């Protein structure tokens, strides 16, 4: 996969108390294969180490 | 500590006010082009004394 977007993030602005959430785009690289993107095989992983 | 005083006009009627300022310090404030009250950014055509 590639990052095929900005990633855009959410707040509770201009307070930055609170935050809401993440969007970002993707698509198979190069346009080469299929990604199988199933919740039960696929893991999203989120540090903020 | 140091002091200054400046006048402010109310009900027409001349107000001195005495500053006292316990150590050399600045601060920023919007002057004109700042809709965005809350946020410490100063957006471009915005004018900050
Ligand atoms: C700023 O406000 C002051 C008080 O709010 C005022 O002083 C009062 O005014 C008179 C005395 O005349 C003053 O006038 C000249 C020019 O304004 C001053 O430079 C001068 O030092 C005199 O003090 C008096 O009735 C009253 O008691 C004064 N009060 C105090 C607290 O001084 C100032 O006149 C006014 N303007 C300026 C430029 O300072």
């Amino acid at each position: 996969l590639s990052l095929s977007g900005n990633v855009l993030y959410a707040v509770n602005y201009p307070t930055n108390t609170k935050s809401y959430w993440m969007y970002f785009t993707v698509s198979p690289s190069s346009g080469v294969s299929s990604v199988d993107l199933s919740p039960s095989t696929t893991a999203i992983s989120f540090t903020a180490a | 500590d140091n002091v200054f005083t400046f006048n402010i006009s109310v009900n027409g009627t001349e107000v001195e006010y005495y500053a006292y300022v316990n150590k050399t310090f600045a601060f920023t404030y919007p002057v004109s082009g700042f809709p965005l009250a809350g946020s410490d950014i100063a957006p471009a055509g915005s004018v900050i004394g």
